[PDB]
């Protein structure tokens, strides 16, 4: 279908206690298949889906090599925004940096991103055109001066259009069985009473990947936004997710309120009533 | 200066011996390599340094001891070795951030051999014009052949009334290997210098003909009937000639 | 991991016309890039470095080079080749190593033939004696031309040098020359450089 | 597969 | 600069009182990283606790699966406890088989 590669890496000075955490994940979709933890013991990228464990050596050796090239790199920009921004040498503060592809049905390449944030700021973000930057802030400015003169946007554009759609594009063949699925959500209501005159409709959906789904509470036909709770879409820890949508009702008025489910693996979205 | 420099640029060496290479830069990098090559093949690596810390020993044996006394300096601490480890041992320098690249050294060159009494200085001789050249074309050609040398490296240069010249010169590339039976054979290389007729002819004129030799030092110690074969120049010399 | 293939280990142009030397890579991302250039006595010279950018990169000693993404190649280019330019050619990649920290690999290099451009030959051979001794020479074989091959010492005790080529460039006159000499009771330059003894 | 950063020093 | 975390404690599969499953605990929405979590069985501290790897959302907050294999009963009662700078004393959620 539709989808992405994407990778994470944070930062963390810790003062006296030690040089920084540093912590780096990879994802295809929603499905996390790389990672790699400086605290470790085996000090390698490791594989965290068993459609990776495809790759030989070669690859492991490759990848272990540049993530901790880029622990390094990242280590150094803490340094240097001390200075930018002025900081006490004692400070513990975090860096986090993300990058990735999106392509279409057929591997066609559609965006690349590239962003840091610091201290939970947004720092500096190549722009949609993979050519430019912007600057959080004047600190940020003076990177963008400095990765203009060299030509880091080129080399950034680059690896999205080239490498990150190649690498995207195989391992979505290699994942095919289970990267390449929708799981619709299994859906159903619940019922319970809160009181003499009033009862709790709770619509749950279940199972379902990827994460990206909507549940609508209507009355009569319209949205419903008054007594309803809605909870954030949360991993089952299996490699699907969970959500749930309720609202208060009057007894005797149940049949009067709807639940909506929306999710890519649904061709019709689902209508769901007590 | 964007130079990195070694010292020594030339060492010979017993199986016996104990010597250091060392290399130093001012570019303010942080990273730093060890390289051995051989003739033929490219660099190989031996080490990388990064923040005066071992980051990648290519399996190099014991008798290479790498040191990094600060961020500017990386020693090669050499002990025991066997002549397969002559080679160019080259050092380099990169920047650990911003636009990688990599500076190398001159290097140095490091002959080990079995016994110290395998190395002789070059005996060189000049040879004035031909009659006949001078006849055919009106240019007269010195010729300085420097022979008997171990090992294989010299630096010639001609001397014109006390004058480096480099006009009208031209050396062998590579020295040449006297008689490649033994496999610590003596060398030799030639060099011509061109003139014209009437200055050849001017028996003023003073050529010589400069051989530096590297081999022993006051370092190195010698307990042989012969003369101590130590680093240095020799020389032949002719003056011009009226006919 | 990151390897680089120079598939040419030899290759050989005349004076003045035009070198394409060949260099892959093989890595699972677009590395830094580089080619020197390597005189026998001395270490390693930068010509030129990819970052980069624009495919077509300019370099010292009148180089240039271009990066093909398709081929992963980076062909070394010179309009025209000067006989100076005969030397050993190693492009190379930068890329971290397992420890992270940054190295190079080369590939195993390209030896460059130059053929020099000569005017006007004249080729001959002369007898040279010891501006010392009496009965010491050696022979002189000069301004042939390029083509001209020059065999082994044959004997053991004739020794024969390679081709050199000097420039005397406020004149415009460049020549060959190669030298001769034995040991052996006084043998004749007139059969020293193998032409039909007689 | 992840790029090379080396470059991106702020 | 300062985020406090989402808390949701829930299981894998819905709760059948003989059965094998899975309690989790998400933290989300939270900055900076630093955060302890550990699930209680009856107010005390289960052991064989893992965790996912440290990742982020679109709003450079960061969240956290923390799980463990349980077998709920009728009797016992779960829950997951939090602390983070953020907040001035540790968090108790507990575990309810409906949320
Ligand atoms: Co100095
Ligand atoms: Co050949
Ligand atoms: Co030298």
């Amino acid at each position: 279908g539709s989808h992405s590669m994407r990778y994470f890496s944070t930062s963390v000075s810790r003062p006296g206690r030690g040089e920084p955490r540093f912590i780096a994940v990879g994802y295809v979709d929603d499905t996390q298949f790389v990672r790699f933890d400086s605290d470790a013991a085996s000090q390698r990228m490791e594989p965290r889906a068993p459609w990776i464990e495809q790759e030989g050596p070669e690859y492991w050796d490759e990848e272990t090599g540049k993530v901790k090239a880029h622990s390094q790199t990242d280590r150094e920009n803490l340094r240097i925004a001390l200075r930018y921004y002025n900081q006490s040498e004692a400070g513990s503060h975090t860096l986090q940096m993300m990058f990735g592809c999106d392509v279409g049905s057929d591997g066609r390449f559609l965006r690349g991103y590239h962003q840091y944030a610091y201290d939970g700021k947004d720092y500096i973000a190549l722009k949609e055109d993979l050519r430019s930057w912007t600057a959080a802030d004047m600190a940020a400015q003076i990177t963008k001066r400095k990765w203009e003169a060299a030509h880091v946007a080129e080399q950034q554009r680059a690896y999205l259009e080239g490498t990150c759609v190649d690498g995207l594009r195989r391992y979505l063949e290699n994942g095919k069985e289970t990267l390449q699925r929708t799981d619709p959500p299994k859906t159903h209501m619940t019922h319970h009473p809160i009181s003499d005159h009033e009862a709790t409709l709770r619509c749950w959906a279940l199972g379902f990947y990827p994460a990206e789904i909507t549940l609508t509470w209507q009355r009569d036909g319209e949205d419903q936004t008054q007594d309803t709770e809605l909870v954030e879409t949360r991993p089952a820890g299996d490699g699907t997710f969970q959500k749930w949508a309720a609202v208060v009702v009057p007894s005797g008025e149940e049949q009067r309120y709807t639940c909506h489910v929306q999710h890519e693996g649904l061709p019709k979205p689902l209508t769901l009533r007590w | 200066d964007t130079e990195v420099t070694q010292t020594p640029k030339h060492l010979v060496m017993g199986m016996t011996n104990k010597k250091s290479l060392k290399c130093e830069q001012h570019m303010g990098h942080r990273a730093m390599y060890w390289y051995k090559q051989k003739a033929k093949k490219p660099p190989e690596l031996m080490f990388v340094y990064s923040y005066e810390k071992l980051s990648i020993n290519e399996s190099v044996p014991s008798r290479f001891s790498p040191e990094c006394p600060n961020s500017s300096l990386l020693n090669l601490h050499l002990h025991a070795l066997q002549p397969e480890d002559s080679a160019l041992y080259l050092c380099a320098s990169s920047p650990t951030s911003g636009i990688y690249e990599q500076y190398f050294g001159p290097g140095t060159r490091l002959t080990v051999t079995e016994d110290l009494k395998n190395v002789f200085p070059p005996e060189v001789a000049v040879f004035e014009p031909s009659e006949a050249e001078i006849s055919h074309t009106q240019k007269a050609t010195l010729v300085c052949l420097a022979t008997g040398f171990y090992p294989d490296h010299v630096e010639l240069s001609w001397w014109v009334n006390g004058k480096e010249v480099h006009s009208g010169v031209c050396t062998d590339p590579q020295p040449l290997k006297e008689q490649p039976a033994l496999n610590d054979s003596r060398y030799a290389l030639s060099s011509r210098l061109r003139v014209s007729a009437t200055f050849w002819q001017n028996p003023r004129n003073h050529f010589r003909c400069q051989v530096q030799f590297y081999g022993l030092s006051e370092n190195d110690e010698w307990t042989q009937d012969r003369a101590k074969p130590v680093t240095q120049i020799v020389s032949a010399e002719a003056w011009g000639r009226a006919d | 991991a990151q390897s680089v293939t120079q598939p040419d280990i030899h290759i050989t142009v005349s004076e003045g016309a035009s070198l394409e030397l060949r260099c892959n890579y093989s890595y699972g991302a677009t590395p830094y890039l580089f080619w020197y250039v390597q005189s026998p006595g001395q270490g390693l010279q930068l010509l030129l470095k990819y970052f980069s950018g624009d495919t077509l990169v300019q370099g010292i000693k009148g180089f240039e080079a271009e990066f093909k993404r398709s081929q992963s190649s980076f062909n070394l280019r010179k309009p025209s080749v000067h006989w100076s330019d005969a030397a050993e050619y190693f492009c190379a990649v930068g890329a971290p190593s397992g420890a992270g920290s940054y190295q190079l690999t080369f590939g195993k290099g390209t030896k460059l033939s130059v053929i020099p451009n000569i005017q006007n030959p004249d080729p001959a051979v002369y007898q040279l004696r010891d501006s010392k001794s009496s009965d010491k020479s050696v022979c002189l074989f000069t301004d042939f031309d390029s083509q001209t091959n020059v065999s082994q010492s044959k004997d053991s005790d004739v020794y024969i040098t390679d081709k050199c080529v000097l420039d005397m460039r406020s004149m415009d006159f460049k020549s060959n020359s190669a030298v001769a000499w034995s040991n052996k009771s006084d043998f004749a330059c007139a059969n020293a450089f193998n032409n039909s003894i007689i | 597969r992840f790029p090379l950063t080396f470059g991106w020093c702020f | 600069i300062q985020r406090t975390p989402k808390i949701q404690v829930y299981s894998r599969h819905p709760a059948e009182n003989g059965k094998s499953n899975f309690l989790n605990c998400y933290v989300s929405g939270f900055h900076p990283s630093d955060i302890e979590v550990d699930l209680l069985k009856n107010g005390e501290r289960i052991e064989k606790v893992e965790h996912s790897d440290l990742s982020f959302s679109k709003d450079w907050s960061f969240y956290l699966l923390y799980y463990t294999e349980f077998t709920p009963t009728e009797k016992d009662e779960y829950a997951c406890r939090v602390n983070h700078v953020t907040l001035s004393q540790p968090k108790i959620v507990k575990w309810d088989r409906d949320m």
